[PDB]
RNA sequence: GGGAGAAGGCACGCUGAUAUGUAGGUGAGGCGACUUGCUCGUGGAGCUGAAAUCAGUCGAAGAUACCAGCUGGCUGCAACUGUUUAUUAAAAACACAGCACUGUGCAAACACGAAAGUGGACGUAUACGGUGUGACGCCUGCCCGGUGCCGGGAGGUUAAU
RNA sequence: UAGCUAGUAGGUGGGGUAACGGCUCACCUAGGCGACGAUCCCUAGCUGGUCUGAGAGGAUGACCAGCCACACUGGAACUGAGACACGGUCCAGACUCCUACGGGAGGCAGCAGUGGGGAAUAUUGCACAAUGGGCGCAAGCCUGAUGCAGCCAUGCCGCGUG
RNA sequence: CCCGCAGAAGAAGCACCGGCUAACUCCGUGCCAGCAGCCGCGGUAAUACGGAGGGUGCAAGCGUUAAUCGGAAUUACUGGGCGUAAAGCGCACGCAGGCGGUUUGUUAAGUCAGAUGUGAAAUCCCCGGGCUCAACCUGGGAACUGCAUCUGAUACUGGCAAGCUUGAGUCUCGUAGAGGGGGGUAGAAUUCCAGGUGUAGCGGUGAAAUGCGUAGAGAUCUGGAGGAAUACCGGUGGCGAAGGCGGCCCCCUGGACGAAGACUGACGCUCAGGUGCGAAAGCGUGGGGAGCAAACAGGAUUAGAUACCCUGGUAGUCCACGCCGUAAACGAUGUCGACUUGGAGGUUGUGCCCUUGAGGCGUGGCUUCCGGAGCUAACGCGUUAAGUCGACCGCCUGGGGAGUACGGCCGCAAGGUUAAAACUCAAAUGAAUUGACGGGGGCCCGCACAAGCGGUGGAGCAUGUGGUUUAAUUCGAUGCAACGCG
RNA sequence: GUUCCCGGGCCUUGUACACACCGCCCGUCACACCAUGGGAGUGGGUUGCAAAAGAAGUAGGUAGCUUAACCUUCGGGAGGGCGCUUACCACUUUGUGAUUCAUGACUGGGGUGAAGUCGUAACAAGGUAACCGUAGGGGAACCUGCGGUUGGAUCACCUCCU
RNA sequence: ACUAUGUUCACG
């Protein structure tokens, strides 16, 4: 406030940081993948959530959630990563794209198959 | 410490109307009389005087139609901290043209309606609803 | 304050020129004058003379000889200059400024001395002696059972007489 | 990031520039910029616009058009009306290159295309028929400029699928 | 582009269906598997998971991801705030800067009006036109919010000359005050020191003990030494910018307020950097040290007690000279000015009548409390505003990370000051409301306690549970409110 | 007989409780993961200063070697070209800083994680009111001193007064 | 006088 104060120091616009550091406004990104493993979520949930560390191509080292029931990911295996938090595993802030590269489609799925990368019956 | 005298006039008018007060004394000036006469001429104030030789005291006489006051709202626009000069076509119209904006134009102080027809702009002193 | 000559660089000879030797130093024959002078203040003839810049020029090399720092980084110990085993040890040892405890009221404590007397001191507690520690910065914790020291005086034991 | 700055800031005179100018010299003066942000650091081609918004604004600058900049990296000039010259020249460099070992090449940020990078983005097509461009009296020759074609639901829009 | 056959023939997916948000059932699964844009779904009757049917929404596309704006008045110029939610620097002085009472001039910088040039074309926009239609192309128009110059206008703002008196300041005269700085001295008390009296305790506590005492303490009296603090007066009293400031007396000294004049003639208000002051605790050096008292020791308490309680007790607390620069430095409320109903006090002035008897009306300063309009999320504030406006400054932008790190600046140090980011959460927060609770308060009541009386718990047996055993020892009840219970 | 123990009733008050005190809740310690500062250092990027360097070219100077037109006394003048040379200067070299990004034994805190350990600091007078500053102490919340704030509770137990 | 604690998610 005070118009003279604003002339002397203008309104600093709140530069809101991005949720997902995949960098340079990229839709998806390749990941070599290391340590595929299970993890427990926060309070009201309780499960064994399937998740992997992902050595990204640009240099970053991120965890990514593995959606669907069952997966082919292990040790290495090159996968594709898209954005999206899980909101349960604190730290996990990406999703593996099912269908793309070494990550295969979910077995025996019918409804909602673009998500989970499965072809027609 | 008394930076804007014109705003102080318009508060005395606003605060006189809130208190249901008959008359409103204050130190006079050239620009005070010009504004006070425009408010009278259209009909927010009911008469005024400028009694005094050495130390003049301009007192107004506020209008009341019902129990409610006549001056609904009155505010300073072109304050000394931020002067607001509008052009001919960019002149405002208060309350969609049933209130007035006192505007100091090159041909004396006048209403915004008169400034449009006269064909000129100026410093918009105050909106009066 | 330093470190610091940190590190590391560049320029250096000779010959002309600027300048028939310069700024500078320097002061004479003069001339005011002021008086009696080993005079004041001009005055600047000669001698003297850097340091530069510019242009040449020779050599492989110009601070050419003698003379005359090796430098930087990490780290222990001791703050420092100093002292020390004359004649195998120079140091981290001693000392040191600074710090604490302690004694000492002046015929001071203490020391040398059978003593007289001397130093301490022709000083007097902001002084003096002893002990430890050892600039400076941050600090210096618990134990008084044992050994010492200090204070207390009832009681026990206790010499000479 | 609080001080930067010695051709630095101005003068006189000489040279040089198509043109004026510390453009560049010699001397002279001691400035100049700086809290209305110099200097230093990081980032960035700029605009018409584009998207968004009630508007103010916010974000952005692919395609079309104007300006600038650059041409393997670092320099220099020559030629010319125009360049300190994408497909000139000369050095130097890194990397590919062929040789008879003496020495030579070479420059896709023109068009196709390859490897590599990437989440990701196309044919080693046809044609000067038009529209400009180049030279030439012209005819014409030249032209990956342009006009077509390929590819891709990448969009906007039409008709399907009775 | 036009006809010519041919035959529905070759030509439909994929999101979603718990709320936001258009659309529901059934099986499978059982906090698993999984979903998730936000809230959240799944623990054996899932509308949210997986499948199935059914629906809904788009359809040669659909969804997911990323990216920008929007909604976000969540950086607020249009258009937000700062008593308690995030947010008034601890308080002053003050240069640059922002703002400035009032009347004449006078310019024309701002401002306003007009005019001319330009603001490339495309794009956008509107009326047309052309492709079967559309997208697309396209004619004209408007626009290009601008910038420049040129001529005017003088209200306002500025510059510039005089003013002028309301602001602001000076002088005269008094009044009040723990304003300050320096120096004296007074009495009460506490402690220790010396002595007299005197005979077992004193001291302390919830209860004890450590501690002091037959060496004669405690108590009592006399004389003395110290140091620190000033009973009563003393108040919702006063003074100070804030921090803060109390015995009494002098020395120097700053301000405040009133009275009626005279003078100056806007000299003013704010203030980034900057400087000054700034409780307590610390820190340095030199003193001082009664009481008190971090640390520390012992004794209790306790499961433990590095605490609370007790007995001791050093730095410190005190003075001189420097440093520190912070506090819930608080009215949690920046400074200055104007304006807008009241009431009850306190405090300090000053005028007019009769002091005609501790009177009475008035008008000023400072101040405590309760309330009106109005404001506020509410609580509340309310002429000393958080009301109504103006000037300027400081600050805020979800909670954690963090007033932390790094770097600067300052500091002897302690540390102060300036001040991030990654990461992480969907909250954190304020006021008020209804309950419930409290080792909060009041008032009652009940075999609740007291006042009694007889029992259980000891024994043996009956019965019921737990357990253990068993082929089975069916099943249920399992704090009061299950256990001679169904 | 009503002070206390237990339960209940009404009123008032504080509350960080609403599964409503059998409530909430703080910090160490233990484990896992993530980001993050310090750290003997190590490995780059950029870049300041101080020099050395000097290829090509351009210009200035020219003892040397030349040489078509102009002038000519038919001798040669002029002028030019090469070579040399000086200046300007690129590559490159040396030293030393600055800054910035990686990385590093170990280490300091920080965040997150359904049912770990130790206590119970806070919210009620939270059982010693809480909190702010500061100093000392302590396994941990914290405790203690000094000053400050109310964002503390009860102020029918005293007893005696207006 | 002193006098500690109440595993997790839920049901409203
Ligand atoms: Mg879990
Ligand atoms: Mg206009
Ligand atoms: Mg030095
Ligand atoms: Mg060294
Ligand atoms: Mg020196
Ligand atoms: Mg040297
Ligand atoms: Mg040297
Ligand atoms: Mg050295
Ligand atoms: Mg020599
Ligand atoms: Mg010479
Ligand atoms: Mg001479
Ligand atoms: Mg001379
Ligand atoms: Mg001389
Ligand atoms: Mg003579
Ligand atoms: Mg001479
Ligand atoms: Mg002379
Ligand atoms: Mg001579
Ligand atoms: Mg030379
Ligand atoms: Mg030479
Ligand atoms: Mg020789
Ligand atoms: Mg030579
Ligand atoms: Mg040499
Ligand atoms: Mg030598
Ligand atoms: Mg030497
Ligand atoms: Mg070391
Ligand atoms: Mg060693
Ligand atoms: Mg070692
Ligand atoms: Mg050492
Ligand atoms: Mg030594
Ligand atoms: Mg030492
Ligand atoms: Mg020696
Ligand atoms: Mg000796
Ligand atoms: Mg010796
Ligand atoms: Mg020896
Ligand atoms: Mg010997
Ligand atoms: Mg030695
Ligand atoms: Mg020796
Ligand atoms: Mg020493
Ligand atoms: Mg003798
Ligand atoms: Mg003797
Ligand atoms: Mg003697
Ligand atoms: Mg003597
Ligand atoms: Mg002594
Ligand atoms: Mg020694
Ligand atoms: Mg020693
Ligand atoms: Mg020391
Ligand atoms: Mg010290
Ligand atoms: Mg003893
Ligand atoms: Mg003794
Ligand atoms: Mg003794
Ligand atoms: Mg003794
Ligand atoms: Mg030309
Ligand atoms: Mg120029
Ligand atoms: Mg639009
Ligand atoms: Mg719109
Ligand atoms: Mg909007
Ligand atoms: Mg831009
Ligand atoms: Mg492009
Ligand atoms: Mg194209
Ligand atoms: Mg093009
Ligand atoms: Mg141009
Ligand atoms: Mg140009
Ligand atoms: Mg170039
Ligand atoms: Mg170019
Ligand atoms: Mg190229
Ligand atoms: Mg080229
Ligand atoms: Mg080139
Ligand atoms: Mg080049
Ligand atoms: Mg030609
Ligand atoms: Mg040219
Ligand atoms: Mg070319
Ligand atoms: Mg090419
Ligand atoms: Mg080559
Ligand atoms: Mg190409
Ligand atoms: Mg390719
Ligand atoms: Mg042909
Ligand atoms: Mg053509
Ligand atoms: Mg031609
Ligand atoms: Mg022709
Ligand atoms: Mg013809
Ligand atoms: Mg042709
Ligand atoms: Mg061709
Ligand atoms: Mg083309
Ligand atoms: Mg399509
Ligand atoms: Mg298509
Ligand atoms: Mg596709
Ligand atoms: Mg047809
Ligand atoms: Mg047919
Ligand atoms: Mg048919
Ligand atoms: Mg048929
Ligand atoms: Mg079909
Ligand atoms: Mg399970
Ligand atoms: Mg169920
Ligand atoms: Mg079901
Ligand atoms: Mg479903
Ligand atoms: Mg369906
Ligand atoms: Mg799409
Ligand atoms: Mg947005
Ligand atoms: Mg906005
Ligand atoms: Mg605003
Ligand atoms: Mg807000
Ligand atoms: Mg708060
Ligand atoms: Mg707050
Ligand atoms: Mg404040
Ligand atoms: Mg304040
Ligand atoms: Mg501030
Ligand atoms: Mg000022
Ligand atoms: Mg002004
Ligand atoms: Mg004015
Ligand atoms: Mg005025
Ligand atoms: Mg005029
Ligand atoms: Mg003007
Ligand atoms: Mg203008
Ligand atoms: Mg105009
Ligand atoms: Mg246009
Ligand atoms: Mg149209
Ligand atoms: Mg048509
Ligand atoms: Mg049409
Ligand atoms: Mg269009
Ligand atoms: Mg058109
Ligand atoms: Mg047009
Ligand atoms: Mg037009
Ligand atoms: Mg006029
Ligand atoms: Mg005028
Ligand atoms: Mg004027
Ligand atoms: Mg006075
Ligand atoms: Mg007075
Ligand atoms: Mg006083
Ligand atoms: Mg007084
Ligand atoms: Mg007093
Ligand atoms: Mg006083
Ligand atoms: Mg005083
Ligand atoms: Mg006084
Ligand atoms: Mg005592
Ligand atoms: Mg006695
Ligand atoms: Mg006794
Ligand atoms: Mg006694
Ligand atoms: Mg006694
Ligand atoms: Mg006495
Ligand atoms: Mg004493
Ligand atoms: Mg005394
Ligand atoms: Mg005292
Ligand atoms: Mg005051
Ligand atoms: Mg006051
Ligand atoms: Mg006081
Ligand atoms: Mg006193
Ligand atoms: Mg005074
Ligand atoms: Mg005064
Ligand atoms: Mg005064
Ligand atoms: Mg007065
Ligand atoms: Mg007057
Ligand atoms: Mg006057
Ligand atoms: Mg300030
Ligand atoms: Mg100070
Ligand atoms: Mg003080
Ligand atoms: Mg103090
Ligand atoms: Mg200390
Ligand atoms: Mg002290
Ligand atoms: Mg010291
Ligand atoms: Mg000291
Ligand atoms: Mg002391
Ligand atoms: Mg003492
Ligand atoms: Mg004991
Ligand atoms: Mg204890
Ligand atoms: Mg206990
Ligand atoms: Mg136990
Ligand atoms: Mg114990
Ligand atoms: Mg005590
Ligand atoms: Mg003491
Ligand atoms: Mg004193
Ligand atoms: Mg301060
Ligand atoms: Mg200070
Ligand atoms: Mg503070
Ligand atoms: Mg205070
Ligand atoms: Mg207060
Ligand atoms: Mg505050
Ligand atoms: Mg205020
Ligand atoms: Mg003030
Ligand atoms: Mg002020
Ligand atoms: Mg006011
Ligand atoms: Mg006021
Ligand atoms: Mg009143
Ligand atoms: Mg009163
Ligand atoms: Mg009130
Ligand atoms: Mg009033
Ligand atoms: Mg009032
Ligand atoms: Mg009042
Ligand atoms: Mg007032
Ligand atoms: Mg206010
Ligand atoms: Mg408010
Ligand atoms: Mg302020
Ligand atoms: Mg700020
Ligand atoms: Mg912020
Ligand atoms: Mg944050
Ligand atoms: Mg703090
Ligand atoms: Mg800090
Ligand atoms: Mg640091
Ligand atoms: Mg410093
Ligand atoms: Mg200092
Ligand atoms: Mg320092
Ligand atoms: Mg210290
Ligand atoms: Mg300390
Ligand atoms: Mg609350
Ligand atoms: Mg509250
Ligand atoms: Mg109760
Ligand atoms: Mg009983
Ligand atoms: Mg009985
Ligand atoms: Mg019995
Ligand atoms: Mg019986
Ligand atoms: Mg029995
Ligand atoms: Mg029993
Ligand atoms: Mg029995
Ligand atoms: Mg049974
Ligand atoms: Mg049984
Ligand atoms: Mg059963
Ligand atoms: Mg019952
Ligand atoms: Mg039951
Ligand atoms: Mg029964
Ligand atoms: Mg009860
Ligand atoms: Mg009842
Ligand atoms: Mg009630
Ligand atoms: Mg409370
Ligand atoms: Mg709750
Ligand atoms: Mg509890
Ligand atoms: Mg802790
Ligand atoms: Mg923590
Ligand atoms: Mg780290
Ligand atoms: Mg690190
Ligand atoms: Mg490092
Ligand atoms: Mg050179
Ligand atoms: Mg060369
Ligand atoms: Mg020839
Ligand atoms: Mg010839
Ligand atoms: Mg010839
Ligand atoms: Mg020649
Ligand atoms: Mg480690
Ligand atoms: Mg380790
Ligand atoms: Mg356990
Ligand atoms: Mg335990
Ligand atoms: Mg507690
Ligand atoms: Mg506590
Ligand atoms: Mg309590
Ligand atoms: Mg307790
Ligand atoms: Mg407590
Ligand atoms: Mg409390
Ligand atoms: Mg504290
Ligand atoms: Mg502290
Ligand atoms: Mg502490
Ligand atoms: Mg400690
Ligand atoms: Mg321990
Ligand atoms: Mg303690
Ligand atoms: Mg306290
Ligand atoms: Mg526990």
């Amino acid at each position: 406030a005070t118009v003279n104060q604003l002339v002397r120091k203008p309104r600093a616009r709140k530069v809101a940081k991005s949720n997902v550091p995949a960098l340079e406004a990229c839709p998806q990104k390749r990941g070599v993948c290391t340590r595929v493993y299970t993890t427990t979520p926060k309070k009201p949930n309780s499960a064994l959530r399937k998740v992997c560390r992902v050595r990204l191509t640009n240099g970053f080292e991120v965890t990514s959630y593995i959606g669907g029931e069952g997966h082919n990911l292990q040790e290495h295996s090159v996968i594709l990563i898209r954005g999206g938090r899980v909101k349960d595993l604190p730290g996990v802030r990406y999703h593996t794209v099912r269908g793309a590269l070494d990550c295969s489609g979910v077995k025996d799925r019918k409804q909602a198959r673009s998500k989970y990368g499965v072809k027609r019956p | 410490s008394m930076q804007d005298p014109i705003a102080d006039m318009l508060t005395r008018i606003r605060n006189g109307q809130a208190a249901n007060k008959a008359a409103v004394t204050m130190p006079s000036s050239k620009l005070k009389v010009a504004i006070a006469n425009v408010l009278k001429e259209e009909g927010f104030i009911e008469d005024f005087k400028v009694e005094g030789d050495t130390k003049p005291e301009l007192e107004l006489t506020l209008k009341y139609f019902q129990g409610k006051a006549v001056v609904e709202s009155i505010q300073r626009v072109s304050r000394p901290g931020l002067r607001i000069y509008k052009r001919k076509d960019e002149l405002p119209k208060v309350m969609a043209g049933l209130g007035i904006a006192v505007v100091s134009t090159s041909k004396g102080v006048m209403t915004d309606r008169a400034a449009r027809q006269a064909g000129l702009g100026g410093e918009i002193i105050c909106y009066v609803a």
